[PDB]
């Protein structure tokens, strides 16, 4: 019913208006009574009574007595419940100032008034004088007075002076700070400065003084000269048992301030001198500045306890205030919990509830039932009921319970699917019945896991758990768009037995006329559950556009394969179950059959899957043995074999051939290679061991073996688990990082030494240990990403926008690792995709790709698609529907209202317990074409390369590329452009070691100074290995030549100069240190001369470092103009990259260290976007060169690499979204326009950049530049108060706020749930809607 | 039977306005004695106003026509 809860500075007009009496004396309670004296903290009189409608002496204890007060010893007669509202005041004698006005990070009344925080310190403590309207006198505002300085004041001027000393001088210097006139002063002497170590400083004052002009606050409210009381029901005084009483922390503190205010009060009636009253007055300002706030420079009172004390601010903050103590969790009523048990038998819409906790959950709805059904008249009576368990009680809670869906949770909730909402029946037992589907989704194990149970009360709430927190309706991830319930490792084991073909088994080739004989043949065991058999199968089809077509054919099928059509939904066609069944091709089939036949009839064909599952893995008694980790015999000719291998080496060692580390290396990768001659020679004999005859014969089939159809299904174990059960074990790792040199022989089958156990001990510790990290450093990571992705909410249906960002699948490496299918498959298209021919699109228009139009796109050539991405929208307070697109738990796309920031959030924590050159060769073949490669073709038939912006790709016939190699700068290519390369087959070389070199023109070079004494230095190797020109370093360099430094001129074998195209200066490049010259003084090459040969951290910290947009620790230099870049001085300590650029006249010169070894070379052309320097790159000078579309782009590229790398996969919209909350904020480039140097956020700029274009102005001059801020900085830009107390610091962010009277508004997330309100998001949108409307509106 | 929140769902596709829709016509099965256009299969009036929905019985136009009737 309220909204736009502002805050302000407490007035002491209004502080009176709170109070509903003066507190005078500092005394609670009687000694030999239990009552509230009077004028006191506890009082009656002031705060309500104690007991419910009674006064203190008792002439009026009924209802018929509101409004009337007693006169002898009464109260006035209430609830007893307003204890907790009324309030108190204490009227100060000397005013005492705020300590959270004062002491902070800015100075409130220092900067209020150009003083120094210490300065201010010293006055407010009686120790110096300050001047009040100096004038005419000698001495400025800004000078203070001494002891002794003060006395010579009033002699020679008398007249016009006055100065004070205390907290009466700070109030007096606040009452004439002439606001209306000081900003006046502030305007005219901001631009005469120029230095920016004062602009910051005028700039931050001036912001201050309109604070306190349009708010209403007055600066004389800093000071206080009355205090509120609060109630006494805040601060209890309650018994306990044995007589003894237990008090608050805030009475002693209230009753020390009224033990000296009063003292105060009786110190000036006496006509006492000011020798011992500005003592008295001084204890009165740390009396009531530790009761405020404690830790400051006043130290609390400490007397017999350990801890100091818990003040009014301690309440609040301190991480355990009221305020935060809430937000991390509060207790509910209509709850239990009990520990989680399987059961096979429940639907997937059901779960088990005891009868225990049903009694007690539903107990209000029992007690209305009784009197609505006639079996109790009272409440009272029906209670009791309850509590003898009658008969009848049963009946009733039965009908209670039918359709009253419960929600069921477990502790760690890390993303959407840690809450649904279930049917409960009654079940005997005390353990909760779970359903083993469902059990992947809440990550439970039945190891004594407990579930917390929840009851929604108001029919609002119940269709909300049926309608949105059902487990039938979250059958898909939020992740991604793969389901998320299916057929876990048990229910996997019986699907693939079934589905498992034989070579020869009992009723082989046998045929049956429908499936319905299969079963009678099956179960009358005269057929094999596999044997090839031929069935006709009576199937429909649902490829025909509303035409469910019914096809009769004769399939080749085994007995297994036919049981499992039954189940099939009509919309399937069998070719889907003639598979082996293994766990990945279960859940591609569902992911089909939700597409085509919907969900009804799939949340009944998962449940069917799970009873023939577990149906057909018990008839099959499958059991794990001692035989069935069966050993290869060919393991001891191995390891006896890689022993000899290694005693040969020992003794090389003991000879001095090999030295410590050349020895490491060559038994390292000994064991390594023979680790994986065991493992493939072990699945070699454990996949194809079952032998069988067939008219006899000896045929070698698919192993029928425990241990590898466990593995083969993927129901439990992998390679590298069954490779330590039946192969060896291999090298262990060591806590300090190296690898032992001695490996694990042994399996767990043959047993391991001591010593052998010994060292598997710790890898295993290091293993576990680091659990306890992945759910801290985890857990850390999705609460920053939700502090700043919560606001976030699709509010808009249709953006109307066009630009987005290109897509095009990775193709790293030799084939795309992750094709154009799930990259575009549920995003809108953003421009119309067009055939390599004319006047022909393929999409309309901005249109949701769905699975019929990913094939759609595939058999087409279209490589590449421009969609629409939330970091790209246009919506202000929030994003477009048509720009997120359909990648949810539903098939359309995301409606208005739902919070896709925090499903984005929770799609990226979720993950992170998993967390921890020489030459090019074309694998397939293809066409060859080179992008931005500006190449010269010389005389042999070569080509070199001079930029390295570019690089060589693979066109395939249909005009897709499917290879990208990146080639160095002057890496010589072999192969044209427009030609068939060969499969296997070199198309170009490079030369990682020696960085090439260029030539532009051909001509008799020499080298110009080199004397080979000084500059360079004539080297020869052995038997003339070397006949070169090799250059000296600039070490070995004399003293006097130094300075020189060896250049190569270039000159025309005519004798005329030779000037490059584009620049005024000639090609004169200087030889670095440590180069050769391989072309002689006066004859070189025709092209492509090599004159100088230049020679040459992941998985959870490093998201959570990439989302903080962190500098790396040796950051890469980049080019900013596209020009000519040259070196400068090198002696003098620094290195002055200048640069000329070609196409505009704009020279810009910057510094670079010497440390870092730079890998340009002088006289080059560099790009923008070239890189200079090797290193890693901070994704914050990619945004300015580039621009927003190569940061996103490198951003979601490197997350997706951490993510891909252990195998789990989420989309790119949960990153993009966080990336949209990070590019939020701007900053201006100039100044003139803005109040200060900073920026503001981008969506106050555009609605202020469109009433200045079209108003008075003509020109938009304040331009601005996109920055990036971290998912730490970002989340600090809050508008609200409210929110920003919960992850900010509490007494920071309510200093600021209270100062210039910050309205906050409760149009979040965050706001919404501290204070009642409904939330913004989800249904809560149509309450925010129909006062939104009626509001602004009529 | 006749239980469908996914046919319910596909005409409005919100899941948002249909939490909203049967939440006024749940009341009125409730409270004020209004006769549900389906028959009582022995169901809470909170499911028994979803197949209202899904039978396209009720609409907004519907129910608020059927309030103002009683106001
Ligand atoms: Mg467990
Ligand atoms: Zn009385
Ligand atoms: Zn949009």
């Amino acid at each position: 019913e309220f909204d736009a809860i502002r805050i302000g500075l407490a007035s002491p007009e209004m502080i009176r208006s709170w109070s509903f009496g003066e507190v005078k004396k500092p005394e609670t309670i009687n000694y030999r009574t239990f009552k509230p004296e009077r004028d006191g903290l506890f009082c009656a009189k002031i705060f309500g009574p104690v007991k419910d409608y009674e006064c203190l002496c008792g002439k009026y204890k009924r209802l018929k007595h509101r409004g009337v007060i007693c006169e002898k010893c009464g109260v006035e007669v209430a609830l007893a419940k307003v204890r907790r509202e009324r309030m108190g005041h204490i009227e100060l004698a000397s005013p005492v100032a705020h300590i959270w006005f004062l002491k902070s990070l800015p100075s409130r009344i220092g900067l209020l008034l150009d003083m120094t925080l210490r300065d201010i310190e010293r006055v407010l403590y009686f120790e110096s004088y300050v001047v009040i309207d100096p004038g005419m006198t000698t001495l400025e505002k800004g000078q203070l007075l001494n002891d002794e300085q003060y006395f010579e004041a009033l002699e020679e001027f008398g007249d016009d002076f006055d100065a004070r000393m205390g907290a009466e001088a700070v109030h007096e210097l606040l009452n004439a700070i002439d606001l209306e006139h000081e900003i006046g002063r502030l305007r005219e002497e901001i631009p005469q400065t120029n230095s920016e170590t004062k602009i910051k400083k005028l700039s931050k004052r001036l912001k201050l003084m309109e604070a306190f002009q349009g708010s209403g606050n007055k600066p004389e409210w800093m000071v206080l000269t009355v205090l509120p009381v609060l109630p006494p029901d805040l601060r209890p005084l309650v018994p306990l048992d044995g007589g003894r009483f237990a008090t608050s922390d805030l009475n002693d503190l209230y009753r020390r301030v009224i033990n000296r205010n009063n003292r105060l009060k009786r110190l000036l009636d006496l006509a006492a001198p000011d020798i011992i009253v500005r003592n008295e007055k001084r204890m009165l300002q740390e009396a009531v500045d530790a009761l405020l706030d404690n830790g400051r420079r006043g130290r609390a009172i400490t007397g017999s306890n350990k801890r100091p004390l818990k003040s009014l601010a301690d309440m609040i903050k301190g991480k355990q205030g009221r305020f935060r103590q809430n937000l991390l969790g509060k207790r509910v009523d209509y709850s239990g919990r009990s520990v989680i048990t399987v059961g096979p038998t429940l639907r997937l819409h059901q779960c088990g509830l005891p009868k225990k906790m049903a009694l007690e959950l539903f107990k209000p709805f029992i007690f209305g039932k009784l009197e609505g059904r006639g079996m109790a008249t009272t409440i009272k009576a029906a209670k009791k009921m309850v509590e003898r368990e009658l008969p009848e009680v049963w009946d009733v809670l039965a009908e209670v319970i039918r359709e009253h869906p419960v929600l069921l949770n477990r502790a760690p909730t890390l993303h959407r699917l840690g809450i649904q909402a279930f049917e409960p029946v009654l079940i005997e037992g005390k353990a909760i019945q779970l359903h083993p589907l469902v059990c992947a989704a809440y990550n439970a194990d039945f190891d004594g896991d407990q579930m917390a149970v929840h009851v929604p009360l108001t029919l609002e709430a119940q269709l909300e758990a049926r309608a949105l927190m059902m487990s039938t309706n979250n059958i898909l991830s939020p992740a991604n768009g793969e389901p998320i319930i299916v057929p876990s490792q048990d229910v996997v084991m019986g699907l693939y037995y079934m589905t498992r073909e034989a070579i020869n088994a009992k009723g082989e080739g046998m045929a049956f006329a429908d499936l319905q004989e299969v079963d009678r043949a099956y179960r009358s065991g005269q057929a094999s559950l596999h044997a090839r058999v031929k069935v006709r199968i009576n199937e429909k089809i649902k490829g025909e556009d509303g035409q469910l077509t019914a096809n009769t054919r004769i399939v080749d099928t085994t007995v297994g394969r036919a049981l499992l059509f039954q189940v099939v939904p009509a919309g399937l066609p069998f070719d889907v179950v003639n598979q082996s069944m293994k766990k990945k091709a279960i859940s591609k089939l569902i992911n089909h059959c939700y597409r085509v036949v919907g969900l009804k009839d799939t949340v009944i064909f998962a449940d069917q899957l799970m009873y023939t599952g577990f149906a057909y893995s018990t008839i099959s008694g499958v059991s794990i043995g001692v035989n069935d980790f069966v050993i290869p015999d060919e393991k001891a000719r191995i390891i006896n074999a890689a022993t000899d291998e290694v005693k040969e080496i020992e003794s090389q060692y003991a000879s001095g051939l090999v030295t410590q580390g050349e020895k490491y290396n060559k038994v390292i990768d000994l064991w390594s290679k023979a680790n994986d001659e065991v493992s493939k020679a072990m699945m070699a004999n454990l996949s194809k061991e079952k032998v069988v005859d067939r008219e006899g014969k000896e045929v070698d089939q698919e192993s029928f073996n425990s241990m590898y159809m466990m593995a083969d299904s993927g129901a439990r174990g992998s390679a590298a688990q069954i490779r330590q059960l039946a192969g060896m074990r291999g090298l262990m790792a060591k806590p300090d990082g190296s690898i032992i040199e001695t490996p694990i022989t042994a399996n767990f089958r043959e047993g391991l030494n001591v010593l052998q156990y010994f060292i598997s001990t710790h890898g295993a510790r290091k293993g576990l240990a680091d659990t306890a990290l992945k759910t801290a450093n985890s857990g850390y990571l999705t609460r920053r990403l939700v502090d700043v992705a919560q606001d976030l909410v699709v509010t808009e249906i249709d953006c109307g926008t066009e630009h987005g960002l290109l897509m095009s699948p990775h193709i790293e490496g030799g084939d795309v690792v992750e094709p154009l299918g799930e990259r575009v498959l549920g995003r809108v298209i953003a421009r119309d995709v067009f055939k390599p021919g004319s006047d022909e699109v393929i999409v309309p228009a901005g249109t949701l790709i769905d699975e019929k139009w990913v094939d759609f796109l595939e058999v087409m050539s279209v490589d590449e698609v421009v969609v629409r991405s939330p970091i790209t929208c246009e919506t202000r307070h929030g994003i477009c529907a048509m720009c997120y697109g359909r990648d949810l738990a539903r098939g359309h796309r995301v409606n208005i209202g739902e919070a896709v920031g925090v499903i984005a959030a929770q799609s990226i924590g979720e993950p992170g317990t998993q967390l921890t050159a020489d030459n090019v060769q074309v694998k397939n073949g293809g066409t060859i074409r080179l992008h931005n490669l500006k190449h010269v073709v010389r005389a042999d038939g070569a080509l070199v390369a001079v930029s390295r912006s570019g690089e060589l790709a693979v066109a395939d016939d249909f005009g897709r590329e499917r290879e990208r190699y990146k080639l160095p700068y002057g890496a010589v290519i072999s192969v044209k452009e427009g030609d068939k390369v060969d499969p296997g087959a070199i198309v170009a070389k490079w030369d990682p070691h020696t960085h090439p070199i260029v030539t532009e023109v051909d001509g008799t070079v020499a080298f110009v100074g080199m004397e080979e004494g000084i500059t360079v230095k004539r080297q020869t190797d052995e038997l003339t290995g070397l006949t070169n020109i090799e250059v000296m370093d600039p070490k070995d360099r004399p003293a006097a030549g130094k300075d020189i430094r060896p250049a190569v001129k270039l000159i025309d074998a005519a004798g005329k100069d030779l000037l490059l195209p584009g620049t005024d200066v000639p090609a004169q490049y200087f030889l670095p240190a440590n180069a050769l010259v391989n072309l002689t003084d006066g004859a070189k090459v025709s092209i492509g001369d090599v004159v100088a040969r230049i020679p040459q951290t992941g998985g959870l910290p490093r998201v959570a470092d990439l989302f903080e947009a962190r500098r790396p620790k040796e950051p890469s230099i980049l080019a900013e103009i596209s020009g000519t870049i040259s070196f400068g001085k090198e002696t003098k300590g620094k290195r002055r990259l200048v640069i000329t650029p070609n196409d505009g006249s704009d020279p810009y010169e910057e510094l670079i260290p010497k440390w870092r070894h730079l890998n340009v070379f002088e006289g080059e052309q560099v790009n923008r976007g070239e890189v200079i320097s090797d290193g890693p790159s901070n994704p914050h000078d990619i945004l300015r060169l580039l621009g927003v579309s190569s940061l996103a782009k490198y951003i979601v590229n490197e997350i997706q690499d951490v993510y891909r790398l252990q195998g789990v996969k989420i989309n790119d919209k949960h990153i993009e979204t966080i990336l949209r909350q990070m590019l939020r904020k701007v900053e201006v480039s100039e100044s003139g326009d803005s109040s200060f140097i900073k920026g503001d956020q981008v969506e106050l700029t555009q609605v202020l950049e469109e009433n200045e274009q079209l108003g008075t102005e003509d020109k938009f001059p304040a331009k601005y530049e996109r920055v990036l801020l971290g998912i730490t900085k970002a989340s600090l830009s809050t508008e609200s108060f409210i929110s920003a107390a919960s992850f900010q610091e509490t007494t920071r962010v309510l200093t600021e706020a209270a100062v210039t009277g910050k309205r906050d508004f409760l149009r979040g997330l965050k706001e919404n749930v501290v204070v009642g309100r409904l939330i913004p998001a989800g249904t809560g949108l149509a309450y925010h809607s129909e006062r939104k409307r009626q509001r602004d509106l009529g | 039977a006749r239980v469908t929140v996914e046919d319910c769902l596909d005409n409005v596709d919100n899941r948002f306005e249909l939490v909203m829709l049967a939440t006024k016509r749940a009341r009125q099965l409730a409270t004020g004695g209004k006769e549900p256009k389906v028959a009582w299969e022995n169901d809470k009036p909170t499911v028994v106003a979803l197949r209202e929905i899904a039978s396209g019985l009720v609409d907004e136009n519907v129910v608020q026509q059927e309030d103002i009737v009683e106001d």
